[PDB]
C-alpha cells in the first residue's frame, strides 16, 4: 500500500520513523527530500550512538593505555574493520580521509611524490567526472608535468563502450585511469569490469561517492587499485572518507600527509613510516566520525543492503518513467538500466534556480539547481540541448527513505511551475 | 511572494541585452551564484556610463537585478554607481543603508528573507564593483 | 572546590555537563588528566550537534531549498564565532580537519607558491609536536628549502637567549613556524618576541594546546598563521582552523582542490574561488564547524577569562605538588610560564606501567610515551639525572578538573613508588 | 600484593638481569619499531647453525615487555630458529584472541591475561614481533 516490491509497509514504516527530519513541514507540506545525491539526512538510532560515544567512551588513540583511550581505540579499529567486511577488503588497505576529495587529492600527490605518476605519463579520466575528480588532475599536471586526456562523453552525457574503446584506440597504456563509479549528473552507473580489462595495466581509480551508498560494492572482484567515498552520502556523519587501496599498491606509496600517528622513528633530520593502514592517517583523525560510519554500516546492514539496493532501482526506474512523461522536460543521461538514484533535467522556459525554488518553497520539495560540480559537462551537455539551455541543470535524486509518493509530488511541482510562473 | 510583479517584469525585458563590439570595459561575472552569467560590457566617456550591456543565462532574480542595476547606472557616473552598489548590498546583509540612493532597487528588499537567493541578487552588483577597480 | 575562580555551585553546574566524569573505573572515579591529547564532551554541546544532525542537515552554498539554507547559514555563523574568538575576519579562517592538515596545507602551498623554495630556510625549534616539524623535514626533501632549528635547553626550555642567538646565526627565514605553547613541556613561547625577533618572515603558530585555555587575539599578536584543533577545546573531532593573514592567503595557491573551491572550470584549465571558499575543497566537516561554533558559546559563557584563570590555579597547584615528590624528575621550565601540563618520569618505573596503575588502581587517566614529539625526547635524556626511558608519563588539566583531581594523582604516584620498590 | 596485570610471574621476570647485555661479534641483531610507545628491544644472537645457542638485549622498557622478553628468550634457548617461529605465532595467537597451542608456549601462558588490555598487548609482542623480522 505504499508501492513497494522490496519493504512490506510497517518495515516501510519503521523505516522512515528512523529519520526526524521527514516530519518537517515547508510552509505546510511535508519534506520531500529529493538531494540525496548533494548528502543523505541522518538515522536517529546511529546519531544517538555517536552521541553516546563523545560523552561516554571518548578520548585519542592509539597512544595512551587508560580506560578511555583503551575502549575509544578498540572502537575505532572495529569501525575500520566494518569498512573492510562492506567492502571485501581487508583493514590493512582501509585509509580514513576527511572524505572524497581528500581521497582523490591524495592519490594526485602521492602517486606524483612516489614515482608511479612520472612527468610525460598519462591520466585518464571521463568527461563526466565531478571536479573532485578533474580539478586536482588538471591543476597538477602543471606541477608534476603528466598529462591529462579524457574518455568523451555523447550528446546526453552518456559513456559508450564505444566511446571506451575507442579512447584505448588513441591511448592505448595510460598509467593511471581514475573514473567516475556512478555520475553524480547523468546517473550512469559506469561499467568498471569493462574499463579494468581494456587497461589492464593502469592503475585504475574509483571515485564511488555516488555508487557505494546504493549499491554493493565488491573491490577483489572490480580489481580495481583504489576506491574512495564520503561518509555523509551514505547516512553517515560528515568529516570522514574512506579509501581503499590494494596493500601491494599502499605498501609502495609516499604518504600524502606527514604528522603523528604515522610516523615509526622521527629526527630532526630524518624520519621513517608507521605499517598500514597508520602509515596514511596524520594526526587526529574524525574518531567519532569513523566510529559513526561503521554503526552506519550497520544500521544498513540490519535492513539488508541488496532490499536498499533494490529498493533505490525501484525508485530510480519510476522517477524516470515519471520524469519522462513530461513534455516540457529536458532530461539527461542514459535511458537504460545504467540509469540510477538522480535524473538532471531542465524545465522549458524555467531557470533551474526558480525551479528549485518553487518546488521548496511551495511543495517542499528538495532539488538541487546548478552545475552539480560538474562545469564541463555542462558544455557537453550544452551541445545536446534542444530548448534555451542555462549551463545548469535541476537534479532530484533518491535514497533508501524516500517513496513513489515522493516522486509523484516533485511531478505535480514541476506541472505547477510550467503552468504558472511567466 | 519572492516573485513580485516588479521583479518578473524586469527578469523579461529584453532592452539591454548584448555584447558592445570593442567596449571600453568587459567584465565577466565569477561563479559565485551557481550558473548565474553575467558579463557586462561599458562604454564611459570619462566617468559617465554613457551605455552598458550584459549577456548571460540567469535566473529571474539574477536577470531582474541586472537589468535594474543597468537601469538606475546608464547615463550615472562610475564614482556614484560604486556608492549605489555599496547600499545594494546593505540592504541584503541587514545593514544600514537607506532608500535614496537606491531608487526601485528597493523593490529587491524581499529577496533578503531567502538566504540562498541572495547571491542571485548580488551577482550582477559585484561584478560592476570588480569592473570599477 | 578549592577555587579562587568558581563558586562551589558554578563549579558544580560545570562538572555535571560532562557525563564522562560520572564513570568509575575498578570502583574508583574517572580522574581525567589526559587533556593535552584530547578532551571530554559537553552535554549541552553534543545535544546541539544532534539536533543539527536529525533536523536540520544538507549539503552546504550550493542549493536553494530549506535545508540547504539553514545548514549554510548554520556554517558560515560558525565560521564568524570563530573569527571573533581570534579576533579574525571571518575571511581569513579556513575549517580544516585539524591542526595537523592546516600545518601541512602550509608547507605544501608555500612552496607550490614559490614563498619557500629551494635557497630557503624554515626556522622551528626543538620542541615541536611532529605535526610541526616532520612535515618540514619530509617535504624539505621534495622542495629543497631547509630546516633550521632553535635550541632547547636540558629541562627542554626555549629560553629567550637561544631566541635571540638564532637570529644572530639564521638572521633571514623565510618561515618561522614555532608552537604557541609544548605539549612536552608545557611552555607558553614568547610569541611577542618571536614575531619582533623575526620581523621579516612569515610567522606560524602552532597553537593547538595554547588556544584551548588562554584567549589569542591574532592581530594584537599580529602572526601571519596560526592553527589549532576542535577536539582540544571540548569540541567534535574531524574539525580544524587555520587563520591566515588576508593578503597571504589571497597569494597562495590552494593546497587542496576540488568542489567549491573553484571558480570557472575547463577540462583544460582552472580558477579559483574568493577566500575562505577557495582553501575548502569539497564537503567539509559542516556537523564539526557548527559544533565548534557551540562550543566557543559555551567556553564564552562560562568566561574565557575564568578558564584561562581556573587552568593557571590548576597547573600552579600541579606543578607545586609535584615538586614536593622526592621520587619524580619534572621537565620543563618550572615558572610561570610553565602551563597545562607537566611531563616527568618516576624514578626506575617505565611511564607505561606508572600510566597502567595511575588508570586501573586509581582511575587516573594520562599519556605515557614520545607524545608525539621524539627528538625533544633526546634533548630531555641529555639533561635526565636518572635512567630516562626515552619517554615520560605528562599530566595535563583543562576546565572540568580539580584540585582533588590532582590529589589522586599526587597519592598514585607514592603508591606507584611502594609497588616497584 | 594484591594486584591486576602485574602478576607474581609477570614481576618475577620483569626483574630478571641474566639476559642484558649485547654479544661482542653477532651472528644477527635487529632493532625493533617503535609501534610501543618507547619501549624498545634490540636483539643479539648467537646461531651454530639453524639453532640458536644465546641471546641478550638492551632498551628500556615496559615491566611487560620485558618480561616477555626475558621469558622469550628463555624459551628459545636451544631450539631452532622454525621451533621459535612457532611459539612466536603462538604467542601472537594467545594475545590476538585465536586459538593456540598450550604446550609449544610453555610458560608464555603465563601471559595470557595480557590478551585482556588491547593497549599492553604492543609491550608483550615488541619482543616477539622483533624476532620474527630476525629470523626472515
Ligand atoms: C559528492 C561527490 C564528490 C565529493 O565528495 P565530498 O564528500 O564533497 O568530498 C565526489 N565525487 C562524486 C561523484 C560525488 O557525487
Ligand atoms: C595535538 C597537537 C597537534 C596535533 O593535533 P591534531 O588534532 O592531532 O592534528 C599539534 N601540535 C601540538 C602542540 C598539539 O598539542
Ligand atoms: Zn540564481
Ligand atoms: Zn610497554
Amino acid at each position: 500500500h505504499m508501492r513497494s516490491t522490496v519493504f512490506s509497509d510497517e518495515e516501510f514504516s519503521n523505516i522512515l520513523n528512523d529519520f526526524p527530519a521527514l516530519k518537517r513541514n515547508i510552509n505546510g507540506k511535508r519534506l520531500v527530500y529529493l538531494d540525496n545525491a548533494a548528502s543523505t539526512l541522518k538515522c536517529k538510532s546511529v546519531i544517538e550512538k555517536m552521541t553516546d560515544f563523545y560523552l561516554y567512551h571518548y578520548s585519542n588513540i592509539h597512544r595512551a593505555v587508560h580506560t578511555l583511550a583503551s575502549e575509544a581505540t578498540v572502537a575505532y579499529e572495529q569501525a575500520r574493520e566494518k569498512v573492510a567486511n562492506f567492502l571485501n577488503a581487508s583493514s590493512e588497505e582501509i585509509i580514513f580521509t576527511s572524505g572524497t576529495t581528500m581521497g582523490i587529492n591524495f592519490l594526485v600527490n602521492s602517486l606524483a611524490k612516489s614515482g608511479i605518476l612520472k612527468t610525460e605519463d598519462t591520466v585518464l579520466i571521463s568527461q563526466v567526472e565531478h571536479h573532485a575528480n578533474l580539478v586536482p588532475w588538471v591543476r597538477l599536471s602543471k606541477f608534476y608535468g603528466f598529462k591529462v586526456a579524457y574518455i568523451t562523453a555523447d550528446e546526453k552525457g552518456v559513456i559508450t563502450n564505444e566511446s571506451i574503446l575507442k579512447t584505448k584506440e588513441s591511448i592505448p597504456n595510460p598509467k593511471v585511469v581514475s573514473i567516475t563509479g556512478q555520475s553524480n549528473v547523468t546517473g550512469q552507473e559506469m561499467p568498471i569490469e569493462l574499463i579494468r580489462e581494456t587497461f589492464k595495466n593502469a592503475t585504475l581509480i574509483v571515485d564511488g561517492a555516488q555508487l557505494v551508498p546504493h549499491k554493493k560494492v565488491d573491490v577483489k572482484k572490480l580489481d580495481v587499485d583504489f576506491l574512495v567515498f564520503s561518509g555523509h552520502k551514505i547516512l553517515g556523519p560528515t568529516g570522514i572518507g574512506v579509501l581503499y587501496g590494494k596493500k601491494a599498491l599502499l605498501e609502495q606509496l609516499e604518504p600524502f600527509l606527514y604528522g603523528g600517528e604515522m610516523i615509526d622513528k622521527v629526527t630532526f633530520e630524518d624520519v621513517t613510516f608507521n605499517v598500514l593502514p597508520y602509515r596514511f592517517e596524520a594526526g587526529t583523525q574524525h574518531i567519532t566520525g569513523a566510529v559513526g560510519l561503521g554503526y552506519t554500516i550497520d544500521y544498513l546492514e540490519s535492513i539488508g543492503f541488496e532490499k536498499v539496493e533494490k529498493h533505490v532501482e525501484e525508485l530510480s526506474n519510476y522517477l524516470l518513467e515519471k520524469m519522462m512523461e513530461l513534455d516540457f522536460v529536458e532530461v539527461y543521461g542514459p535511458i537504460d538500466s545504467s540509469h540510477k538514484s538522480l535524473v538532471s533535467f531542465n524545465v522549458k522556459g524555467v531557470h533551474p534556480h526558480d525551479v528549485s525554488h518553487i518546488l521548496d518553497e511551495n511543495f517542499g520539495v528538495a532539488t538541487r539547481s546548478g552545475h552539480h560540480c560538474a562545469q564541463p559537462l555542462m558544455g557537453v551537455l550544452a551541445k545536446g540541448s534542444k530548448i534555451d539551455f542555462p549551463n545548469s541543470t535541476v537534479r532530484a535524486s533518491v535514497y533508501l527513505y524516500n517513496t513513489k509518493e515522493d516522486i509523484d509530488v516533485l511531478i505535480e511541482g514541476l506541472k505547477y511551475i510550467r503552468r504558472w510562473f511567466e | 511572494m519572492i516573485y513580485s510583479e516588479f521583479i518578473m517584469d524586469y527578469s523579461k525585458l529584453k532592452k539591454f541585452h548584448g555584447k558592445i563590439e570593442n567596449a571600453h570595459k568587459v567584465e565577466e561575472g565569477k561563479n559565485l551564484s551557481c550558473g548565474d552569467e553575467v558579463t557586462l560590457y561599458f562604454l564611459f566617456d570619462g566617468d559617465k556610463i554613457v551605455d552598458v550591456k550584459f549577456e548571460g543565462h540567469g535566473c529571474a532574480i539574477s536577470q531582474a537585478s541586472t537589468n535594474v542595476m543597468i537601469e538606475q547606472i546608464i547615463g550615472k557616473t562610475k564614482q556614484e554607481a560604486l556608492e549605489m552598489m555599496k547600499n545594494a548590498e546593505n540592504m541584503m546583509l541587514g545593514k544600514e543603508f537607506d532608500e535614496n540612493v537606491l531608487g526601485p532597487i528597493i523593490n529587491f528588499y524581499d529577496v533578503k528573507n531567502y538566504p540562498m537567493r541572495v547571491k542571485c541578487f548580488l551577482l550582477p552588483w559585484k561584478t560592476l564593483e570588480i569592473a570599477l577597480k
